[PDB]
């Protein structure tokens, strides 16, 4: 039950726990080898310089990754960066130097086919992590196998990356990968969720007592009261703020409100394991995540006020037991089981509790529902034949004009450039629908991955988008509102083109080629040289791509052709489309 | 269900961030007959706090009517159209005139304040809360997404204000800043006083943070609130709350939110088809190209004979529901600004610009066919100057050029009201030319009008403004130069040899 959802059997796990274990004693890392199984173990630094980097301004110490290093872990039709924890991610780039000779041991450990797992202890389940992104897009993206398929499993770490980066991984289809276990009491999961000024004063103090190395340290009642306060007051902050952004209701009071408060954006990221002294509770879901780790920990009534914090310090040490006695203990998945009203009570969760855990799952089984009724109108029999009406109708019967569809629709002189105007609008309708939903996010993450969401797209850019060029300078929008390329060209091709891009490499774009091509006409040649050259490189590559056709392109009506035989007989005789 | 949890939760959220008590410290400071203020100045937020009388009981329920009009009322930029008259509570606007005079200065301060991106806090005490109200609605004539907007907190204030205030800001971003802690056993007589915005209901097993007024209404209709406030701290470490407010309340909430909801979306939708619509008119406005008259005589000419049933359908069903939707539009974003960066983000505008620029003249025609006169200053609805505002805001953000050698067969006319000057312009001519018994002084006048409006005429021209469409033969341009030809007597103008020189049918070109 476990390994089948979450694809690690129990060996492993004892496995990792104890290379965890041994990676104390290294420096920064510890290398395993169990016949085919190579565990990465990462060293934990208890250290308050590797939770919050001193360099770091922000208030959580979390920076934008480099788009260059961690290009998949992003927003693709947004554009947004992902933000992960800049101690974490300073500690994963030191270790990464080649001069610390990881890199030629994980090569070599790929060369030698092996299942290679990243694990830690609770910092060292942080670096895990970022390794685990670090070797996903460095390996696992270039050649995908099962052969390469990693595991990262951690206990006890805490949050490393914000909304986007659960999103990006969610995307790509990594987050069945990664596996976090958390007691149901320890702190470190939930440190990251506070303030650096919250926790700042005596976060030292509760740092050291988390060590295990050094229990050298005596345990100080106030310093851990208070730690434990303020982190639960900080999780419960963001834990109702999370619940008021459910359905995005009452937000312009939330908006108010958010003027005046600041939240940790750090979100849960991969399955995580809830482990009890009776049960086991694998959860999935990012915002059930996020509202099991508030809910769990509260107390059962006032007079355990005084045993709960103390306990939990406790129980960031006991992930020993619990990997001993994980097979004695009752599973069962969360978001799978249709009545989980007695697991919460088991768990340790209120009724309120147990209600927004509960409205979290009804969001996504919302957001699955409406994947299928998106799906359900895109694969209907009037959209699709009015995305064929325009290839098996406009674009022949404007070839045989030799003029072309771009300028038989912008000079509009027969019954079908209204058609082809009216189907235009109400593909873009239907497009913009959509396109909205998904900055909405109202979909689960996987959309924007699926293949099929992208293949449509793309045709539909190819077939349609030069149809809006050609409204766009039929009607002199370009002499009201500027260029088309600035702010005329609408959102949704933008998202499509930077989707097929993402998907196919894992006047810039191709089917804007007649905006370019009305910017180029009109002008003299001394100005429009080097624009003109530009174009006419990437023609050929459009051509190779499909984006654009010689057929159409090369009449000899089309507006196109009619420029470029106006150009210096020089240029014209040099060209490398002269033969045209 | 969701309502309830959307409630209990900002309810907490507004707890735990801490406003309310540093707001009810501030007011049991000033605490221990007339209106007394301090302000706080701090490092994270700018606060006041202002505070009254004990209330007068009876001398509570008297209201004092405003108006549009009315230069005594400080408020004249929230009333409109639909709304143009609301009373106010009595004493709590007395208090407010009374001490109008340093909170300008403060409100000039607070302004600045606000514009260096620093968060701003009025509250009040019981009635003190009302007068707190009034002044940061005084400060919010101004409200944009992006610009920081004041925050009131009130603490057991009674009502202030009637059905009409209430509706003037029911949806307004205006409701969106204001926020009123009422005991659950406070009881309001709302038969002529009703409530506005984001209201939290105390218990003693929680907060309640309510927005839909009805609630509120059913609610509260029929204190020392440091107590209360305790109360939600402990509450704040209670292992049980229960439902607190009956469900029936909650269904009202929920239905009422979706309806909101899908009535939002449903304009998006609807967008489409209106441009759609828009495409027919385009269909129209070539045909009627095609036959020398131009649409604007032709839509004239058939609304005052109807008999093609083409253009009985192109102004019964295309061009009104045009109007009803681009109404709705105006009315609806300049209460609620959309995506922040601008109202109507990116293709509201640019589609309702085009909408004014191709729809007005029809409604001009409508406009002067009926006998009214002077469209430009009195005759265009609120919608077409808000649209033209609001493109002419952006306008001038964005980096365009406009070529000298290109085709403008299809270019629509920027100044949309050409139409209504060239129809005052005929009547003025009808006048100069069949009135009699006239003065000369008025002659003249006249005489000025007519000098003016050609002057207007060429300076639209030589700018490469008006569509050629407006040189048709049957077209009331041409009708009008015929006229002003026939009585121009031989005044020679650049802009009358243009038409003499019959270089008028290479324009465009």
């Amino acid at each position: 039950a476990f390994e089948a959802l979450t694809g690690i059997n129990g060996d492993l796990i004892t496995r990792s726990w104890s290379a965890s274990k041994q990676a104390y004693l290294t420096e920064r890392y510890h290398k395993e080898e169990a016949g085919a199984v190579v565990i990465f173990a990462f060293q934990p630094s208890f250290s308050e310089k590797d939770f919050f980097d001193p360099d770091n301004k922000s208030s959580f110490g979390e920076i934008k990754l480099n788009r260059v290093q961690f290009p998949c872990m992003r927003k693709i039709g947004k554009g947004d960066v992902a933000t992960v924890n800049e101690a974490f991610l300073k500690n994963l780039e030191a270790i990464i130097d080649p001069r610390t000779s990881f890199q030629a041991s994980v090569e070599m450990a790929v060369r030698s086919r092996k299942q290679i797992v990243f694990t830690g202890h609770s910092s060292g389940g942080a670096t895990a992590i970022l390794a685990t992104v670090w070797y996903l897009e460095k390996y696992f993206i270039r050649n995908p196998n099962v052969y390469l398929e990693p595991r990262c499993v951690t206990f006890g770490a805490p949050l490393v990356g914000d909304s986007i980066f659960s999103h990006a991984l969610g995307r790509e289809k990594w987050s069945r990968f990664f596996v976090n276990f958390v007691s149901r009491f320890d702190i470190v999961p939930r440190i990251m969720l506070a303030r650096k000024a919250s926790v700042e004063e005596t976060l030292p103090h509760v740092l050291a007592q988390l060590d295990p190395r050094k229990s050298s340290v005596q345990e100080s009642e106030q310093r851990i009261t208070e730690f434990y306060t303020r982190v639960m007051r900080d999780t419960s902050t963001v834990a109702n703020q999370a619940v008021c952004e459910l359905t995005g209701s009452a937000e312009a009071f939330l908006e108010t409100l958010s003027s005046f408060l600041e939240l940790s954006p750090y979100r849960p990221a991969g399955t995580f394991v809830f482990s009890t002294e009776k049960r086991l509770v694998a959860v999935n879901n990012s915002d059930a995540i996020l509202q099991m780790l508030f809910y769990t920990s509260q107390a059962s009534d006032e007079q355990e006020w005084s045993l709960i914090p103390f306990r939990s310090i406790r129980d960031h040490h006991s992930y020993e037991e619990l990997v001993q006695s994980m097979g004695k203990k009752l599973f069962n998945h969360l978001d799978g089981e249709n009545s989980i009203e007695s697991t919460l009570n088991d768990l340790g969760v209120s009724t309120r509790g147990r209600q927004y855990v509960q409205a979290a799952l009804e969001e996504e089984k919302k957001r699955v529902e409406n994947q299928k009724k998106i799906i359900q109108v895109i694969e209907q029999e009037r959209f699709l034949k009015k995305l064929a009406w325009i290839e098996d109708e406009y674009k022949p019967k404007c070839q045989a004009h030799k003029n072309g569809y771009y300028d038989s629709f912008k000079v509009s002189n027969e019954e079908n450039d209204f058609k082809a105007n009216v189907k235009r609008a109400e593909l873009a309708g239907v497009f913009d629908e959509v396109l909205g939903l998904m900055k909405k996010c109202q979909l689960p993450d996987e959309f924007e991955g699926d293949i099929d969401w992208i293949k449509l797209a793309t045709r539909y850019r190819r077939l349609v988008e030069p149809l809006d060029i050609a409204n766009y300078h039929r009607h002199l929008k370009n002499e009201d509102t500027g260029p088309y390329m600035k702010r005329g060209r609408p959102t949704r091709y933008i998202y499509a083109q930077r989707g097929y891009e993402h998907y196919i490499l894992k006047s810039e774009c191709g089917s804007c080629f007649w905006a370019e091509v009305e910017e180029l006409k009109g002008k003299p040649y001394e100005e429009v040289e080097v624009r003109v050259k530009t174009l006419e490189g990437m023609l050929g590559e459009w051509i190779t791509d499909g984006e654009v056709d010689d057929k159409e392109i090369f009449l000899e009506g089309s507006t196109f052709r009619k420029w470029w035989i106006t150009l210096p007989k020089n240029h014209k005789s040099h060209s490398p489309l002269r033969d045209y | 269900s969701s309502s309830s949890l959307k409630g209990s939760a900002l309810g907490k959220l507004v707890v735990t961030s801490g406003l309310l008590h540093s707001s009810w410290s501030k007011i049991l400071e000033i605490h221990n007959s007339g209106l007394e203020f301090q302000i706080h100045r701090e490092e994270k937020f700018t606060l006041v706090v202002f505070s009254a009388p004990p209330i007068c009981r009876s001398s509570s329920s008297d209201s004092t009517l405003l108006h549009v009009k009315d230069k005594e009322n400080p408020f004249p930029f929230l009333c409109s159209e639909n709304n143009p008259s609301f009373s106010l509570h009595t004493p709590a606007f007395n208090l407010f005139t009374s001490a109008s005079t340093s909170l300008t200065y403060l409100k000039s301060e607070l302004l600045q304040t606000l514009k260096s991106e620093k968060p701003v806090i009025i509250t009040g005490a019981a009635l003190g809360g009302s007068v707190a109200s009034l002044y940061t609605l005084w400060l919010l004539e101004t409200i944009e997404p992006t610009l920081k907007r004041p925050l009131c907190i009130t603490f057991g204030s009674p009502l202030i204000g009637d059905a009409s205030l209430q509706q003037i800001l029911e949806n307004s971003v205006r409701n969106s800043c204001f926020l009123h802690v009422v005991s659950a056993q406070t009881r309001i007589k709302m038969d002529f006083f009703k409530p506005f915005g984001t209201f939290l209901i105390c218990f003693d097993s929680g907060c309640v943070c309510i927005e839909d007024h009805v609630a509120v209404t059913e609610l509260l209709n029929g204190v020392d609130y440091s107590q209360v406030l305790n109360r939600l701290d402990q509450s704040m470490l209670s292992l049980a709350d229960s439902r607190l407010i009956p469900e029936d309340v909650i269904k009202g909430i929920e239905k009422r939110a979706e309806m909101k909801n899908l009535r939002f979306d449903m304009m998006f939708k609807k967008l489409n088809d209106m441009k759609i619509s828009m495409a027919y008119i385009e269909w129209y406005k070539k045909k009627c190209k095609e036959v020398k008259i131009g649409y604007y005589d032709r839509f004239k000419t058939q609304l005052a004979f109807p008999s093609k049933e083409f253009d009985i359908n192109i102004k019964n069903h295309h061009k009104s529901e045009l109007n009803r939707f681009w109404k709705s539009v105006v009315e609806e974003v300049e209460r609620r600004p959309q995506s922040d960066a601008s109202i109507l983000k990116r293709r509201f505008l640019f589609s309702g610009n085009n909408y004014r620029r191709m729809i007005e003249p029809l409604d001009i025609a409508e406009y002067y066919l009926e006998g009214r006169k002077e469209y430009r200053t009195t005759g265009r609805s609120h919608h077409y100057v808000m649209l033209e505002k609001w493109f002419g805001m952006e306008s001038i953000l964005i980096e365009k050029e406009r070529c000298k050698k290109r085709d403008l067969s299809d270019l629509l006319t920027f100044d949309s009201c050409f139409w209504a000057e060239v129809e005052d312009s005929l009547i003025v001519i009808n006048q100069l030319n069949t009135t009699v018994g006239m003065r000369d002084d008025v002659r003249e006048v006249l005489t000025r009008k007519l000098v003016e409006f050609e002057g207007y005429v060429w300076e639209i021209i030589t700018k490469r403004e008006v569509s050629p469409e407006i040189f048709l033969e049957e077209s009331s341009f041409m009708k009008w130069w015929k006229e002003y030809k026939k009585i121009k007597g031989f005044n020679s103008s650049y802009l009358t040899e243009f038409m003499n020189t019959r270089k008028y049918e290479s324009y465009g070109k």
